[PDB]
């Protein structure tokens, strides 16, 4: 969980160090801009396919 | 960059240096060149 800080979510996205970063409720663009209430990252691994 | 080259796709080379209009009729052609290009290739460039 993540809260109490600022997110530069700019720096992140034009860190493209990542293949595929799809957003199904937001655009990527408008990220930096909106504010969020409550950040959960979830890390695992998975298959390709 | 396939992807990204396409009406309403986004990419780090898009919007940097070509990004096709959504409303634009048209046909895209994209293949591997590797043979033909095998020897990198700092001709080739990105910004």
């Amino acid at each position: 969980r993540i809260s109490n800080c600022v997110a530069d979510y700019s720096v992140l996205y034009n860190s493209a160090s990542f293949s595929t970063f799809k957003c199904y409720g937001v655009s990527p663009t408008k990220l930096n801009d909106l504010c969020f209430t409550n950040v959960y990252a979830d890390s695992f691994v998975i298959r390709g396919d | 960059e396939v992807r990204q080259i396409a009406p309403g796709q986004t990419g780090k080379i898009a919007d940097y240096n070509y990004k096709l209009p959504d409303d634009f009729t048209g046909c895209v052609i994209a293949w591997n060149s590797n043979n033909l290009d095998s020897k990198g290739n700092y001709n080739y460039l990105y910004r």
